[PDB]
């Protein structure tokens, strides 16, 4: 009673990882993201995958 | 009286009525940030001192 | 002598696919093999120029996250396909447009990409979507940009009609870098060293002058260094 329109707006957003957003294992390891290191500076392997 | 959903929105520049069409409904596919208007309305209002 | 020290060459290209080649720098002396090394791969991984799709238009679409009809994959599949597009961009152009226009059943792949001689492609086998009706058609018009780095839809500074797609762009050709220091048989001594790079890219960029590039990133970096002054 009372309502003369409703109009409903449907929004869609794309949400990146970032530092802050809780990440974790199906073994109840748990964790925050801290920081996104560039591909340079993390460690590899003998056949240079990071 | 009757709030009216509209595209004539008083102290709103041309510039956050790109995206709304005549009815005062954003269109679809439209990208929109923080602020900006989707569905325009305006309310009757009374008498201001 | 001690204080000349023996200045490395460039000697061997081994190009094992379209997208993995070695390269090789001989001699190289004690302890600089290491330092080169690791130089060159943290500014070739990080710091190389390349050509990205920017933007699309498709034909009907009004935004990623809808469907068109005899089209098997969604638009937002499809721009994640068109992601993985290497497209080598002719020098002199930073901006340039290709049309994919297509109809009949089967899968729509990079070879179907209509370009004005300034653009290759790298792999046609690619495959952006698959048209699944004989009445399906698809007709996109993709923006390809050339950059450095990753600037995704968001980080672009601010009209823009809709339909227009963002896709964001990983303009950096290089994938994997893994380098290798080993003896290198030399006139009689036994103190130089090799330096072995392998290189696994899109195959937009060639290894010589990848490896160019980063050597001139290098010196003109270390020129602080070379004139050290209070500025």
């Amino acid at each position: 009673p009372g309502v003369l329109k409703i109009v409903k707006v449907y929004l869609a957003v794309k949400r990146r990882i970032q530092p802050g957003d809780k990440m974790a294992g199906r073994h109840g390891n748990k964790g925050v993201i801290s920081k996104i290191n560039p591909v340079e500076d993390m460690p590899y392997d003998e056949n240079g995958q990071p | 009286g009757a709030e009216e959903i509209t595209a004539d929105i008083p102290n709103v520049g041309e510039a956050a009525l790109s995206k709304l069409d005549e009815s005062g409904i954003v269109y679809i596919g439209a990208e929109v940030k923080g602020g900006d208007i989707l569905v325009g309305k305006v309310t009757p209002k009374g008498e201001t001192q | 002598s001690v204080t000349e020290f023996l200045k490395p060459r460039l000697v061997d290209i081994e190009q094992i696919s379209t997208t993995h080649a070695k390269v090789t720098l001989e001699p190289l002396e004690r302890g600089f093999g290491h330092t080169l090394g690791n130089a060159l791969r943290r500014i070739l991984l990080s710091s190389m120029p390349g050509c990205a799709v920017t933007e699309v238009e498709i034909e009907g679409v009004l935004h990623e996250y809808s469907t068109k009809e005899g089209v098997q994959e969604d638009i937002l599949e499809i721009l994640l396909n068109l992601k993985g597009l290497a497209v080598r961009v002719a020098e002199g152009k930073d901006e340039v447009f290709i049309t994919l226009n297509k109809s009949g059943s089967g899968p729509v792949v990079a070879g179907d990409i209509t370009h004005d001689g300034d653009v290759e492609i790298v792999n046609p086998e690619h495959v952006i979507c698959h048209l699944t009706s004989d009445n399906a058609a698809i007709a996109m018009r993709i923006k390809v940009e050339r950059g450095r780095g990753y600037v995704p839809a968001s980080a672009r500074i601010h009209e823009r009609p809709i339909g227009r797609l963002l896709v964001d762009a990983t303009f950096s050709p290089v994938d994997k870098i893994a380098y290798s220091v080993e003896a290198a048989r030399v006139e009689q001594r036994t103190d130089l060293d090799k330096l072995v790079i392998d290189m696994e890219t899109n195959g937009t960029l060639e290894p010589e002058e990848a490896i160019r590039r980063a050597a001139t990133i290098l010196a003109e970096q270390l020129d602080a260094f070379v004139d050290l002054r209070d500025v």
